[PDB]
RNA sequence: GGCGAAGGCGAAAACUUAGGCCAUUACUGACGCUUAGGCUUGAAAGUGUGGGGAGCAAAUAGGAUUAGAUACCCUAGUAGUCCACACCGUAAACGAUAGAUACUAGCUGUCGGGGCGAUCCCCUCGGUAGUGAAGUUAACACAUUAAGUAUCUCGCCUGG
């Protein structure tokens, strides 16, 4: 992921890509079952589909 | 004239395909381009039948209620009718206990008359803010009961801007099983009026056509003036 | 503008679409869903298989970009 | 079932060595060895496979049922110079119908008309026009004829009519 | 006529017949079309004789390539159907045969009870006049 | 592989039939042969033996039909192979 | 969003493979569904063999709260995860709606299929849903993907 843009605002753009990386990787840091994994993922997806769009 | 093609004009465009199919019984196949059309032979025959029916009904010195509370169009139409007629009329849409009982209307209209007399009298008896308060509250009373102050018996006939729109009007009209005429579109069902006259209301051209025809059908009952009942020529007007 | 099922050739596996994949998948390593590019069930499944095969082709890195 | 070898050589080395490795790989067929060279050019590999960032892509057509797919896959995983050993096949799940074959030109007419140089642009990507000229309605052809019709009256139900004349 | 679409059943005309009949009963449909059989034609003709039916036609493709019967549901000028309840008494898995001594009316007498005694479907009162009994097919009132 | 239409056309005892009871049971039997070299090649695919039971029950029902409805339509049958 | 019998299925490559979606004028011809019999799977936990185990974690050890922690909290670890083998047979195996079955408002869709054009808006049939008519429910509500309504079969209950 290239971030060579400017000498002072690179971290500001780094924030959003870090947020995307987190939100795609926010489920592999603990033990859990498949059912709650699918439940949380699909519920968050259909909740974002209904409010922000 | 009556049941002649010269009246109807600009019957294009409805809501966005959100409706019930009961209209399909009495209307030609709807256009899928959101612009449902109403073949005018059925509209003209229904106009003739409804005109004769309500004329006969109102010839018996029955009471009529001219209430249409759409955005601005039918409101202005019924207000022009009211300033043209002596029959009762309501500028706005009421709230509850109007046709299901008269006790609720009784106190409201009695205090409306009392406050009319008060505003005719109260100019220095009270304070300035209290007087302005009474003026605004009598305006509020008159906007909902501008015709209730001219009748004791409930109207024997009425019209509505859209039966779905005035849910209270049709609800308390259907508390008893009574005849009614109205404007109905492809969206509603034919159980909301005992003699259906389906056409357009989205363009104002058809709305004013049907509304003035309905008003003028009962207009010539008590020897009262008329603008659109038998005129072969029509005037094109926009949302007012 | 919708990107597949809108200009889609119905056959998106490896046919000279490398630049499109590099634009369909932004250089920040994310496959676009049907929610943005608008690709249909057909187009989205074939794009998914093609992109994961390109991942298994090192044309697009698995985790880098 | 015919198959397609997408074959690779170490990095961007000389093309003669690439062809030699290609021939060496193509000597290991089981069925008839009718095959041709289709040089797909030099394409990059973003991450190393066998310590080569790029590779010369070659295409080979061969015929079998299930003979030389797994064997080639494994022997090219072992092979140092061959990074990827893609096995493609005519099994490619999309329409091969005659109602998309002329429309392939229309597919070109997509891109051809996705850009239009004119003073006032007359074209828009995916703009509804309803140019529909013909249809099928997915209907099953069947005819009939009336056999015997008795009591043929269907009452002409009147207009919506309840609680009429006030008198 | 031109239908250009097939009509399906479970394994016998009774199933889809009564399916469509009750579909018209609840959903208030003006006309119905189902497959053709002797029972439907006979009952339609007998209700024509008793005065209970709208228009009805039997349709064939050539001779058996598709046999169907279509019939309008008779309503009134105020759209009140002439039928005030229709229900089969005999079913494929429930067939009942009653002698002429055991042929009742509908509710009190409100409808016509049709019995196939020995040569076809015909009415209860004259069935007892002829003193021949059989299948009480259904109750219509 | 599948050997559905080739074995149908090869074994069309009537003038032209790709869905007669004869050719349908031959189709089912050829398909269970194909599914048997499936379960030899893919053992854990028990869905294949489930479909095997489904198709064999269907064909035995079809054979009972071929016996009772058309009294001698099952006489020319040479399928439902060795038990 | 699709498929798969629920069970479930997603780095790819390939292997074989079936169900299936539309149009089949058609290919036949009442085989159509049915469950007790009979025939298979059934998650995972767990059983056992051998490897193998990067990883963590039932029980357990210790540290923390505690009236104590078999708790929340943490550092290890046994099986537990993997591969193949067989077993395992219960599940929110929930349409909390048996199968198939025949059609039944609208509605916005959405996907696949068949005719169309630039993909698109178009018609149709099936897959993916409910707002809601009628019908059916104690009420929510099922409702064109029935709890509507025809046909058959079967299992499941008669209060604790």
């Amino acid at each position: 992921e290239v971030k060579n843009d400017d000498l002072e605002l690179a971290l500001k753009k780094f924030k959003r890509v870090s947020l995307e990386i987190r939100r795609l990787a926010q489920r592999h840091e603990y033990h859990l079952r498949k059912g709650m994994r699918l439940r949380e993922k699909r519920k968050i997806a259909q909740k974002k589909r209904r409010k922000f769009r | 004239s009556l049941a002649k093609l010269g009246e109807m004009r600009t019957h294009v465009g409805m809501v966005k395909r959100y409706w019930n199919p009961k209209m399909g019984f009495f209307i030609e196949p709807e256009r899928k381009h959101n612009n449902d059309h109403f073949v005018l032979e059925l509209q003209r025959q229904s106009l003739q039948t409804a005109y004769n029916y309500v004329k006969e009904v109102a010839q018996n010195n029955g009471q009529i209620l001219f209430v249409g509370t759409k955005n601005d169009y039918v409101k202005k139409l019924v207000n022009n009718i009211a300033k043209r007629v002596d029959v009762a009329f309501i500028t706005q849409r009421w709230l509850g206990g109007t046709l299901t009982n008269f006790k609720t209307l009784s106190i409201s209209i009695n205090k409306l008359n009392k406050l009319v007399e008060k505003q005719a009298e109260n100019a220095a008896d009270l304070t300035k803010k209290e007087n302005l308060m009474l003026s605004r509250e009598i305006e509020r009373l008159e906007k909902f009961f501008g015709g209730v102050k001219s009748l004791k018996r409930l109207p024997n006939l009425l019209i509505v801007d859209d039966p779905v729109y005035e849910k209270n009007a049709v609800a308390e009209a259907n508390i008893l099983r009574i005849p009614v005429v109205a404007l109905c579109n492809t969206n509603t069902n034919p159980e909301l009026v005992d003699f259906i006259i389906p056409a357009n209301n989205h363009q104002p051209q058809s709305t004013c056509l049907l509304m003035n025809l309905l008003a003028d059908a009962v207009a010539e009952a008590k020897a009262m003036p008329t603008m659109f009942a038998y005129k072969p020529d029509e005037e094109i007007q926009i949302e007012i | 503008y919708c990107r597949f099922c809108a200009i889609g050739q119905l056959r998106i596996d490896l046919i000279d679409d490398l630049e499109a994949l590099k634009r369909f998948l932004s250089p920040y390593a994310k496959i676009n869903p049907r929610r943005i590019t608008g690709n249909c069930q057909m187009h989205q499944r074939h794009v998914a298989k093609a992109l994961k095969r390109a991942r298994y082709l090192a044309l697009v890195p698995f985790v880098k970009d | 079932m015919q198959y397609n070898i997408i074959l690779l050589v170490d990095g961007s080395l000389s093309l003669e060595q690439a062809n030699q490795v290609n021939e060496k790989q193509q000597q290991t067929l089981t069925n008839v060895e009718g095959l041709q060279t289709e040089y797909l050019g030099l394409k990059e590999l973003a991450y190393p496979i066998k310590k080569q960032l790029s590779a010369h892509y070659y295409r080979w057509k061969f015929s079998g049922d299930n003979q030389s797919t797994k064997d080639f896959k494994r022997t090219a995983n072992i092979n140092k110079q061959v990074l990827r050993e893609l096995i493609i096949n005519l099994e490619r799940e999309y329409g091969y119908l005659a109602s998309i074959n002329p429309k392939k030109q229309q597919l070109a007419l997509q891109k051809r008309a996705k850009y239009d140089e004119i003073i006032a642009r007359e074209n828009n990507p995916e703009n509804p026009d309803v140019p529909v000229t013909s249809g099928l309605a997915s209907t099953q052809p069947r005819l009939s004829r009336t056999e015997k019709a008795q009591k043929p009256k269907e009452e002409l139900w009147d207009v919506v009519q309840k609680m009429g004349n006030f008198d | 006529i031109t239908t250009t679409k097939p009509i399906k059943a479970h394994f016998d005309p009774v199933a889809d017949l009564l399916t469509k009949i009750n579909n018209a009963r609840k959903a208030k449909l003006m006309t119905v079309t189902t497959i053709a059989s002797k029972l439907k034609i006979a009952i339609l003709e007998i209700l024509v004789k008793e005065g209970y039916l709208a228009n009805f036609q039997v349709l064939e493709n050539k001779s058996k390539t598709k046999r169907i019967v279509t019939f309008n549901l008779k309503y009134t000028q105020r759209r009140i159907p002439s039928i005030n309840g229709v229900k089969q008494i005999s079913k494929p898995g429930l067939r009942i045969y009653r002698p002429f001594e055991k042929l009742p009316l509908v509710l009190n007498g409100l409808g016509i009870a049709i019995i196939s005694t020995s040569d076809g479907v015909m009415t209860d009162k004259v069935a007892r006049l002829k003193k021949i009994g059989g299948e009480i097919l259904a109750y219509v009132w | 592989q599948i050997d559905k239409n080739g074995i149908i056309k090869s074994a069309q005892l009537h003038d032209k039939d790709v869905g007669s009871i004869q050719v349908q049971v031959s189709l089912l039997t050829s398909q269970i042969k194909q599914l048997t070299d499936h379960l030899l090649a893919n053992k854990k695919d028990f869905i294949s033996k489930r479909g095997l039971y489904a198709k064999v029950s269907k064909r035995k029902r079809l054979l009972k039909y071929l016996k009772h409805n058309d009294l001698e339509a099952y006489r020319n049958l040479v399928k439902t192979l060795n038990l």
